């Protein structure tokens, strides 16, 4: 309740760079970062690649 | 070819003009029927001729293919890519026979399956 | 003379290849992903639409 995420958004909008949050708390499956193998049908890449696809830039604010 | 009802109607007509007009009407109706049947038949005959000509065009393509074509030339893109990739490498014989066996299994399997993709992955 | 009148060959041609190529025309893209994309596209042309490998290839390339 201090505004960490809010100030992250404020920095993202002030710098003009895109924004994307990521919840790692209590996580155990590394595939969320490193994705799947692309082999098993429906396999998805790491959520960072998803962020790059969505924000459409290589200088976002993750 | 008008039905007997039309002939009875023509007979019922008394005035020569009226009966002659009805007879000419029936002649025109017969012309309509014959022309419609002929048009349908000719269109279907043209379509079936094109259907046979489709196999004929496939045959012409096949002969051009024989002159220069893909058949008579077995292909395996992954095979060739990996062979050229390892060609420059001074590669041990053990791994070479392992790769040969892996590629033979890859060819032995479909190009659509999970084990195919896993074999590809290991080969990569 | 091969391309005279044949329905099956005409379809599935220059539909996804050119689409991806134009999708990459605007990007400053590294050589590695160029060569990967080129090989993947060449295969994609060598494959058919029904293929599960074709579907996985399209997913990864997209």
């Amino acid at each position: 309740g201090v505004g960490k995420t809010s100030i992250a958004r404020s920095i993202a909008r002030a710098l003009n760079r895109e924004y994307f949050r990521f919840s790692v708390g209590g996580m155990t499956d590394v595939a969320e970062i490193k994705g799947h193998r692309r082999t098993y049908v429906g396999a998805m890449p790491g959520k960072i690649i998803q962020c790059l696809k969505k924000t459409k830039t290589e200088n976002p604010l993750i | 070819g008008a039905e007997s009802h039309e002939l009875q109607d023509v007979l019922e007509e008394t005035n020569i003009p009226k009966r002659l007009y009805k007879a000419l009407s029936l002649l025109k109706k017969e012309f309509e029927l014959s022309k419609l049947q002929q048009r349908l038949g000719r269109e279907v005959e043209e379509k079936i001729k094109q259907t046979h000509r489709k196999y004929l065009l496939q045959e012409q393509l096949k002969i051009i293919k024989k002159e220069l074509g893909l058949e008579k030339d077995d292909k395996d893109a992954i095979e060739e890519k990996f062979r050229e990739r390892l060609k420059e490498l001074v590669v041990p014989k053990h791994v070479m026979d392992v790769v040969d066996e892996e590629l033979s299994k890859l060819g032995l399997l479909d190009n659509h399956s999970s084990e195919f993709n896993v074999t590809r992955n290991y080969l990569d």
